[PDB]
RNA sequence: UUUUGUAUAAUGGGUCAGCGACUUAUAUUCUGUAGCAAGGUUAACCGAAUAGGGGAGCCGAAGGGAAACCGAGUCUUAACU
RNA sequence: AGGACCGAACCGACUAAUGUUGAAAAAUUAGCGGAUGACUUGUGGCUGGGGGUGAAAGGCCAAUCAAACCGGGAGAUAGCU
RNA sequence: GUAACGGGGCUAAACCAUGCACCGAAGCUGCGGCAGCGACGCUUAUGCGUUGUUGGGUAGGGGAGCGUUCUGUAAGCCUG
RNA sequence: GUUUAUUAAAAACACAGCACUGUGCAAACACGAAAGUGGACGUAUACGGUGUGACGCCUGCCCGGUGCCGGAAGGUUAAUU
RNA sequence: AAUUCCUUGUCGGGUAAGUUCCGACCUGCACGAAUGGCGUAAUGAUGGCCAGGCUGUCUCCACCCGAGACUCAGUGAAAUUGAACUCGCUGUGAAGAUGCAGUGUACCCGCGGCAAGACGGAAAGACCCCGUGAACCUUUACUAUAGCUUGACACUGAACAU
RNA sequence: CUUUAAUGUUUGAUGUUCUAACGUUGACCCGUAAUCCGGGUUGCGGACAGUGUCUGGUGGGUAGUUUGACUGGGGCGGUCUCCUCCUAAAGAGUAACGGAGGAGCACGAAGGUUGGCUAAUCCUGGUCGGACAUCAGGAGGUUAGUGCAAUGGCAUAAGCCAGCUUGACUGCGAGCGUGACGGCGCGAGCAGGUGCGAAAGCAGGUCAUAGUGAUCCGGUGGUUCUGAAUGGAAGGGCCAUC
């Protein structure tokens, strides 16, 4: 709906993806995280882009 | 296939996969085949020669199906783990 | 006063039924994992052996018999897995 | 069909027993009268009763 | 002559060891954000034809 | 005949005699039965031709996997209790 | 003089009755309209099917016309009887 | 067209209650017969002592047969 | 005057007249894969199309919408490179 | 009003009485100016209304003349038809009975008539609905396409000036 | 370095002359007794016109077709999927053009955890200030709240604050429930690696039930799984995803 979608794109540089939904206008600070990242089996920071 | 209109079922659900063709040259040999060739070496011709397997095949394993109970000297296929065990109990051997 | 008139209605509409309710009854002999009870809420608890998903479906975590009871000072029914 | 009609009266349901009208502070005999000529607007048998302890 | 094989049945299904048919389970093609893992992870694996549709499949594909 | 339902005032037939409607081909599955049996069987064709030859080929004896590949195991997964 | 007038042949077809397994798959009887004209008629020719021709009605195109007839695709298809 | 007992007709041949008989179906029983299935005889060829049950039937499913023309048996057999 | 031969002859169609519009001649337009033919051995006082329909008095306002005519500046625009 | 619904508008004329007609009013549901407006002499197998004459059109039929119908002789069809020993009523019933129940009546068979019934005969309802039916027709429905039209390239070249 | 002379030089375009292609339904001569045709002479037009291929526009002139269903006959009207209550007959399920309402999302926190707290309303007193603002006390008892409908829940709170956070994790999953099926839901536990807590423990989203669409065809990123002689690659597959 209002909310776009985006993809949270692996630091540890595996290429995995995490997707999600945010409210652009709303927040528009980019949006990052720590989640697992089962290529290298390590929970590392995930930062947003575009799908 | 038809339904009454329905989205029949081999429409609803997603294909899968590819067909390999290197699978349709490749082929089995059974334990039991490896007397049924001719003088005691198994190469992929004399399995030909012996119409165990088709003409065009071109790559060939032997697995643990049956049994052997002659020396042979299986040359140029692969074998399984078993059936290794069991050629080399029946006194065969296991060329490259 | 020929044919008719003509109305439309406003109404007409419902959903699925979910086929809640009491699964298992008391007395029953369950496989762990077992659905007990479907609800809306926590109409009935968790007891003994007896877990609570988020649908506040409850499920028998221990092989057992079912077991009710009014149980707790606000005499709420409580399923139990009795040991078997 | 097409739907369910409109309200157009609203009624009472009326079992055996039930006590329509009650009146006070009348003699007996024009409470009898009095009652006769409301029952005879009515749909119902009806009867006449007094007060009693229980 | 020939019957001939259904061809998206045969791209669809296979068949296996005692005679069930092996499919790939619906619903993960598209629109996945808004899926829930779980359901994901639990689709992903080939599944069995049911014997409803057994009936269908096996017509469909007679050299399977 | 068609129907929830026909004496129906629902359809069909004036009567007789003759003709008139689930077949054939080829594939595939199940059953019965006959042969052979981890084997079974040949097709075109050759043939003093319903014999005999022809085993090209097909089905089966091994499955798992999308596939490479592995193999009484295999696939999933970093790995399975 | 006149797409003038009255009125037979000739051309039509407004009303009525008959007939409606008819004398006739459109006629007969009594009336009726034009009757030197945009008339009528004999003979021969030309225009043809999504096409002709039409002072126009979807009219006529061999008693058949919102697309002739004959042969073929063809045993079209018919969840209908 | 009687035409709101089926009719005759009925003052009980109506209604209620008490009873005892009788009538009344292709129901049940009696006699005789055929068949399906099951057990049991245990024979095993369909006789298989016997016994118990079962046998309305549309669409439909299963089992078993009759008869017709033609071929082999058949240059046989029947027949001026 | 014409018209639905065969249930409608009319207020319908046609008509002389009027208007708009196209057409410079190898004319427009029509039949025709094309040749060619009609238009016409005519030529704008002619020919085609459309509408109205003798005659008399007339035919008012709207160019926004849809068409048609005229314009080429600007925007968007194909093949090709 | 060939338009006007309400509506038999209202007023007047014609009639003893006029939803039609004629003349008006205007409140034009929903006239109107070349898909022409308003008149218009003549014309019309044109539509509406009125009057004179005339009459069996009618009050209300009567008689007569012919052709049939009717009888005799000859010839000789047809549509239709499950079989019929083919009544009335009341009820019942696939809901309107010659055929069921109850009951009344009724000797067997023709001939001339009538047409109330045999849901009489004809035509696999034309109206209505359905069919993922058909055909023709329409359009600013979709997809095309003939035609008309635009440009590039080709047949197609030269000289020169911008 | 958003200018022009450049030796002009290779070139589009435009314009103007030409004639030799081409046109000629202009004239004359010839085949030839022939207003067809062809040949010749000539006049005019002339690289235009016209035709072929490609291409844009227009195109009911023509053609093929589409134009849903339910329905108290069809049309018109309304509805078509999902959630909640009732009908629904005390298990589940159960129809109507039956009676009432909602959804096509929201949230990086409104999620996890740890610690803490408890509402509506009314009365009394109180500066502006009241019927309703903030303060204090009491009565009350959850008559509140639950991001949004209704139901069932909720005090151990699922309601309200605050700290740290990413479990809104990856691979599975005993066993169930629910469907004709596609599918949908619940789920302890196992492995890895995390968050909160001293710890027990809790956490693979939200108090639960709506917030949505299968397949095909493709797009993006991984994956050397395959990659038609060989090595690559194109492509295809598998995984995530639009
Ligand atoms: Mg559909
Ligand atoms: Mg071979
Ligand atoms: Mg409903
Ligand atoms: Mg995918
Ligand atoms: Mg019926
Ligand atoms: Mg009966
Ligand atoms: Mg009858
Ligand atoms: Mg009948
Ligand atoms: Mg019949
Ligand atoms: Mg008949
Ligand atoms: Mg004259
Ligand atoms: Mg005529
Ligand atoms: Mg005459
Ligand atoms: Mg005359
Ligand atoms: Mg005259
Ligand atoms: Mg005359
Ligand atoms: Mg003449
Ligand atoms: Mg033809
Ligand atoms: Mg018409
Ligand atoms: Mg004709
Ligand atoms: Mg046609
Ligand atoms: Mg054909
Ligand atoms: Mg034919
Ligand atoms: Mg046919
Ligand atoms: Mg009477
Ligand atoms: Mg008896
Ligand atoms: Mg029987
Ligand atoms: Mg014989
Ligand atoms: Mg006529
Ligand atoms: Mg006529
Ligand atoms: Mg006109
Ligand atoms: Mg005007
Ligand atoms: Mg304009
Ligand atoms: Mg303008
Ligand atoms: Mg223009
Ligand atoms: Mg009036
Ligand atoms: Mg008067
Ligand atoms: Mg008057
Ligand atoms: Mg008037
Ligand atoms: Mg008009
Ligand atoms: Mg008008
Ligand atoms: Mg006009
Ligand atoms: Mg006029
Ligand atoms: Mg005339
Ligand atoms: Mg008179
Ligand atoms: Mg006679
Ligand atoms: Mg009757
Ligand atoms: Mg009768
Ligand atoms: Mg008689
Ligand atoms: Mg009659
Ligand atoms: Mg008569
Ligand atoms: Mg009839
Ligand atoms: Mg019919
Ligand atoms: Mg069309
Ligand atoms: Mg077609
Ligand atoms: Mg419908
Ligand atoms: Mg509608
Ligand atoms: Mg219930
Ligand atoms: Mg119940
Ligand atoms: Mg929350
Ligand atoms: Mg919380
Ligand atoms: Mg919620
Ligand atoms: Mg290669
Ligand atoms: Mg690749």
């Amino acid at each position: 709906g209002i909310r776009e979608k985006i993809k949270l794109v692996s630091s540890a540089g595996t290429g995995h993806f995490y997707t999600t939904t945010k409210n652009k206008r709303t927040k528009p600070e980019k949006l990052e995280l720590k989640k697992f990242d089962p290529v290298v089996r390590q929970h590392v920071i995930y930062k947003e882009a575009k799908i | 296939g038809f339904e009454g209109g329905q989205m029949p079922l081999y429409r609803r659900l997603p294909k899968f996969g590819f067909t390999s063709r290197k699978a349709a040259i490749t082929a089995e040999i059974r334990l039991s085949d490896l007397a049924k060739v001719e003088g005691g070496v198994v190469d992929l011709n004399t399995l030909k020669a012996a119409n165990i397997i088709g003409i065009q095949i071109e790559f060939a394993k032997v697995i643990l199906a049956g049994e052997v109970t002659t020396p042979v000297t299986v040359r140029g296929l692969r074998v399984t783990k078993g059936a290794r065990a069991a050629i080399e109990a029946a006194g065969g051997k296991i060329e490259e | 006063a020929h044919k008719k008139a003509g109305g439309s209605t406003r109404n007409g509409r419902d959903s699925e039924a979910k086929r809640l309710g009491v699964k298992r009854f008391g007395g029953e002999s369950v496989l762990a994992g077992s659905i007990i009870v479907r609800q809306r809420g926590t109409k009935f608890h968790a007891g003994a052996n007896v877990g609570c998903g988020r649908d506040h479906t409850l499920f028998a975590k221990a092989d057992g018999k079912v077991k009710f009871e009014v149980k707790g000072p606000k005499n709420r029914k409580f399923i139990s897995i009795e040991a078997e | 069909g097409k739907g369910k009609g409109n309200v157009e009266y609203w009624v009472a349901l009326i079992q055996p027993g039930k006590v329509l009208y009650e009146m006070d502070g009348v003699p007996e005999e024009l409470a009898r009268e009095a009652f006769k000529l409301a029952a005879a607007k009515l749909p119902i048998k009806t009867t006449f009763v007094t007060k009693t302890v229980m | 002559p020939k019957i001939k094989t259904v061809r998206g049945a045969a791209k669809r299904f296979k068949k296996t060891g005692k005679g069930g048919f092996k499919h790939k389970h619906a619903n993960l093609r598209h629109i996945l954000t808004k899926k829930a893992t779980k359901r994901k992870r639990h689709l992903r694996p080939k599944a069995m034809v049911s014997k409803g549709d057994l009936g269908l499949v096996i017509a469909c594909l007679p050299y399977a």
